[PDB]
RNA sequence: GCUUUACUGCAGGCUGUCGCUGAGGACUCUCACUCCGGGAGGAGGACACCGAUAGCCGGGCA
RNA sequence: ACUCGUACGGUCACUGAAUCCUGCCCAGUGCAGGUAUCUGAACACCUCGUACAAGAGGACGAAGGACCUGUCAACGGCGGG
RNA sequence: AAACAUCUCAGUAUCGGGAGGAACAGAAAACGCAAUGUGAUGUCGUUAGUAACCGCGAGUGAACGCGAUACAGCCCAAACC
């Protein structure tokens, strides 16, 4: 039969309807008062967290991060620029808000490593995301066959190098075929054209 | 100048002389779906849009004749070279 | 060109800032839990560097010593009261509602409890005209009719130091001394006396504005200069 | 007053001094910042790619 | 470098529209949101702010 | 920032002590106000088109413009016959 | 580009953040010599200055496949406990 988890998920397909709607209308009020990075005891979306690697266990941490909505906060040119480069208003960043959020979280917990993240809604001027981080130094994790991989040296600061899930999709690495000529194996090896 | 609305002349389709009717070519409406229409949208962005930032040229003092010759029997039309004419009016 | 003077202002550099460290007190009404039992005694009359007008030091029953926006006719020893039950005499503060009409008031609050915003300069005064269980129409010194919450506290009387504007500075030196006590760059160079690069009115073989002086409300900073969105100009008509 | 020789006489102010971090006489004692290594401004040592030719 | 009713654009201002955003061509309300208030509470209120977009102005700037 | 500030304030400009004074002009340009009607973008809406879509057209119409007015100690003007 | 605005120089110079001895990628929601076919990923040779872009100007510019190098394939979430 259906898992209870399936219900959390089914609700989040329409965060603007039903009980979840009223729930969000309430939470955000408290959220808008919390900081930029708040550690939370339990994931707001259990199904999603667990689906992404979460585990009620020592060394596993979760944090909700808030980020402003919209295009790039850019300063206008202060020297000569051809018309093509005089833009300010329509310029958008190449890194999506979710990655920004994943980075702000990881910096807050210097010793932890990003595992994954998911959205938990947005009001008119900001978006919230919950990030799952892991303590690569806690033995409870170094002995977990399903996570100890994140303990390796080469997984250090993985979020800042785009090795995250959101980091990899944003890098255009989803497709294995047509369209990924300039993305795989990396954007930089392809002269930054993807 | 003046010109007959109908008159006998060669029909390239029938391959034989017949009465044709002369009419000025009414411009057709664009669909906005040609390749050029797509390039305009695609290539226009921040700053100058190259060729798409240009505007309508101008006008020659007198235009050439722009007519359609319709074969009175087979119903098909053909085009001819035009000649400069300040004004062109039909007779009947 | 270069940013005009009006633009250098906003950065808030020394030259444009007010000598705040040399100011005495931020003149605001007291915060009473409620009751009116709040009264104090005028202890001294001091000069307020920020307004070129006197201000009065007052000691309140509850040991509180604070400077206050002094209305005209307040002396050392006088007893002032602040509350809903405040007596109706010069220097006392109480909500517009409890104040009788036709009585001049000063240091009027825009929002009940904001401490007072209107009518605070030398010799000015507001005029409470109408009441109601909702609106308290007051006429500010500019001549405008301002609808206000009757719960807004105010002070009875006209501000002290009236008539300060009647005497001419006569000389540059006097202007200078006053100017030094304000957040303002002085003296003033005319735009038309500048170079094209420094001001929209600069340049030329002779001095004259380049275009018309009336500028649109929508004009951008660096260009909004001269007669801003003037509905009319001159004296004629 | 000449901006040259005559204005050189007023120069008796001490600004740049031996730096505690790098040893260069670039520590600005007024700003408490080394113009050479970045001490006082950055934990990381000051360095730029323009300090050498682009392909070197 | 500078100017302007030179060409092309870019900030900025004004204005419509969408999101935030809710209850009963004009209107009431309160619950988001904003502001005043130490607080209780007051004012304002689905507007404003902010995000997006559209039209106008736009040598302030390239 | 102005601002420990509140129109007897402070911002933006012009002229430049005193004395006697400061005429005529609102067509153009500017600014501002109004505006029956005209013009006026996008979303949503209606029609056609497309098993959908592109697209074409319609209805509505904000600021703005037309149009009207105010204003020269606003840019400036004050001739020929 | 014999001017110049798209284009080009170039995702270069330079700047911000970070890893390792190598990084990154990686076991198909692939390919599409259309097949009764191939079978994770890098890289080298080629495909090819071809397809594609472009005031269709000047310029710009891949991929599949093939020949090689080296080869390696697995773990969760959920169902049921
Ligand atoms: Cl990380
Ligand atoms: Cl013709
Ligand atoms: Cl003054
Ligand atoms: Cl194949
Ligand atoms: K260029
Ligand atoms: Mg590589
Ligand atoms: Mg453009
Ligand atoms: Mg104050
Ligand atoms: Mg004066
Ligand atoms: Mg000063
Ligand atoms: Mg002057
Ligand atoms: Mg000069
Ligand atoms: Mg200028
Ligand atoms: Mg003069
Ligand atoms: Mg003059
Ligand atoms: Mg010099
Ligand atoms: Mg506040
Ligand atoms: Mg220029
Ligand atoms: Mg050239
Ligand atoms: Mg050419
Ligand atoms: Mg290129
Ligand atoms: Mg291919
Ligand atoms: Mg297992
Ligand atoms: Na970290
Ligand atoms: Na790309
Ligand atoms: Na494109
Ligand atoms: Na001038
Ligand atoms: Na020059
Ligand atoms: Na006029
Ligand atoms: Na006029
Ligand atoms: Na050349
Ligand atoms: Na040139
Ligand atoms: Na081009
Ligand atoms: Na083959």
């Amino acid at each position: 039969a259906r898992s209870a988890y399936s219900y959390i998920r089914d609700a989040w397909e329409n965060p603007g309807d039903g009980q979840l709607a009223e729930l969000q209308w309430q939470r955000q009020q408290e959220w808008r008062n919390e900081g930029a990075v708040e550690r939370i005891e339990r994931p707001t979306r259990l199904d999603k967290a667990r689906s992404q690697g979460y585990k009620a266990k020592q060394g596993v941490i979760v944090a909700r991060v808030s980020v402003r909505k919209g295009s790039a906060r850019k300063r206008r040119h202060k020297a000569g620029r051809r018309s093509k480069r005089q833009g300010v208003t329509r310029i958008t960043r190449r890194k999506d808000i979710q990655r920004v959020a994943e980075e702000r979280a990881s910096r807050t917990f210097p010793n932890l490593r990003v595992l994954n993240s998911y959205s938990v809604g947005q009001d008119g001027r900001q978006k919230w995301h919950e990030v799952i981080l892991i303590d690569p130094n806690h033995p409870a994790i170094q002995n977990d066959d399903d996570l100890s991989w994140i303990c390796a040296d080469d997984q250090a600061d993985r979020v800042f190098r785009g090795l995250t899930g959101a980091g990899r999709r944003n890098r255009g690495l989803s497709g294995k075929g047509k369209g990924s000529e300039k993305t795989r194996p990396s954007l930089r090896s392809n002269g930054g054209k993807a | 100048m003046q010109m007959p609305r109908r008159f006998n002349t060669y029909c390239p389709h029938c391959n034989e002389h017949q009465e044709h009717e002369v009419e000025k070519v009414r411009s057709g409406r664009q669909t906005g779906m040609k390749w050029i229409d797509r390039q305009r949208e695609r290539n226009s962005g921040i700053g100058n849009d190259g060729k798409f930032s240009k505007v309508p040229g101008g006008d020659k003092p007198t235009k050439k004749t722009d007519l359609k010759y319709r074969c009175g029997e087979c119903g098909k039309a053909h085009l001819r070279e035009g000649w400069r004419a300040g004004r062109l009016e039909f007779q009947e | 060109g270069r940013r005009i003077q009006g633009q250098r202002r906003g950065r808030g550099t020394s030259t444009f800032r007010a000598p705040s460290h040399r100011y005495k007190a931020d003149l605001e009404h007291r915060k009473v839990e409620d009751g009116d039992v709040i009264a104090g005694t005028v202890v001294d009359i001091e000069h307020d560097p920020a307004r070129s007008a006197p201000v009065a030091a007052v000691e309140f029953e509850d040991g509180d010593r604070r400077l206050i926006l002094a209305p005209e006719g307040v002396g050392v020893g006088d007893e002032l009261q602040v509350g809903v039950s405040a007596e109706i005499a010069p220097g006392n503060t109480l909500p517009l509602a409890e104040i009788p009409e036709g009585v001049p008031v000063c240091n009027v609050e825009s929002s009940p409890g904001d401490g007072g915003k209107f009518a605070r300069a030398s010799g000015v005064n507001a005029q409470l005209l109408t009441h109601d269980r909702n609106v308290a129409v007051v006429k500010l010194p500019s001549g405008e009719m301002k609808r206000l919450d009757p719960q807004c506290r105010a002070t009875i009387g006209v501000v002290a130091g009236g008539g300060r504007t009647d005497k001419p500075f006569v000389k540059a030196g006097n202007k200078h001394h006053k100017m030094k006590a304000r957040g303002t760059k002085w003296p003033n160079v005319r735009g038309v006396a500048m170079n094209a690069v420094d001001h929209p009115f600069g340049g030329g073989g002779r001095q004259h504005p380049g275009k018309p002086k009336s500028i649109s409300r929508n004009a951008p900073p660096g260009r909004k200069v001269g007669d801003i969105a003037s509905k009319r100009t001159g004296r004629g008509g | 007053t000449g901006a040259g020789t005559p204005s050189q006489g007023k120069k008796n102010t001490t600004t740049h001094t031996k730096c505690r971090r790098c040893g260069e006489k670039s520590y600005h004692t007024k700003k408490k910042v080394c113009s050479s290594c970045g001490f006082g401004k950055s934990a990381k040592r000051r360095d730029y790619e323009w300090q050498s030719k682009a392909g070197e």
